[PDB]
Parts: structure tokens; C-alpha cells; sequence
């Protein structure tokens, strides 16, 4: 995959142009080093979604809601 | 969440349909209040004894 890159890049350094075949070979190794690396991120929940009642949550601790909000930043520096 | 480098909340707001029929029961009660009452028994002085 690096070297077709490489390849494709430094042509018109030499004065001239790839072929079909070997635009071909250069998408497949793209294609195949894409495929190692590819990470599908998932969608955590929002931070005011409700837990339900199944999950045994307690008035004791925040477990009612999803975490993730980031609260209360407040101290000096006022006008905010 | 940041949104864009700040700290604005979601809106949450609030529609209280519950206490309806907690409120219609507790009208219930309170529109017909019970206490004790003392029965007498079979005896010549149970009923002053009641009373």
C-alpha cells in the first residue's frame, strides 16, 4: 500500500502517467490497509435519558440518570 | 454538554399529571372522616358505661 502511494506520487517527477492495471493495484492495497485500521465509533446516551426502574437504581446516588453532564463549574469570576 | 465551549443545560420541563387521583382520594377522606367509636355490650350498665 505505501509503495503504490509513494509510486502514484512521485510519477511526474520521471515524465509520466500510470496505467489502469496499476491504478487498480493501488486501490486494492488502499482498500486493504483502510479495512486494518477502521473503528466504528458507538452513540453513548445523552445524560438526561431515565433509568428505569429494572435496574434497581437508589435515591443514595446519581444512578437515576445516565452520567455524562459535566455540572456545576461555578465560583469566581462572575457575570456568567 | 460544552456546545461550543460553554456549559448550557438541556431544557427540562415539567407536566404534573399524577397527583390528580391523589388528590381526588385524599378529598375522599376528608369529605367523610372516621373515628373511634366504642360498642356496648350485654350487660344492665354496659351502654352508660359506652356512652
Amino acid at each position: 500500500a505505501v509503495g503504490y502511494q509513494l509510486l502514484l506520487r512521485m510519477l511526474s517527477d520521471y515524465s509520466l502517467e500510470p496505467t489502469p492495471q496499476v491504478l487498480s493495484n493501488a486501490q486494492r492495497s488502499y482498500d486493504a490497509l483502510m479495512t486494518d485500521t477502521l473503528v466504528v465509533p458507538s452513540m453513548r446516551r445523552r445524560g438526561d435519558f431515565p433509568v428505569g426502574q429494572g435496574n434497581k437504581y437508589d435515591v443514595f446516588t446519581s444512578d437515576r440518570y445516565y452520567p455524562g453532564d459535566l455540572p456545576l463549574i461555578d465560583g469566581d469570576i462572575p457575570n456568567a | 454538554t460544552k456546545l461550543d465551549e460553554q456549559f448550557e443545560k438541556y431544557p427540562k420541563f415539567e407536566i404534573n399529571k399524577v397527583a390528580t387521583e391523589l388528590n381526588r382520594i385524599i378529598a375522599e377522606y376528608r369529605n367523610n372522616r372516621i373515628t373511634v367509636k366504642f360498642r356496648p355490650g350485654d350487660r344492665e350498665a354496659s351502654e352508660e358505661l359506652a356512652n
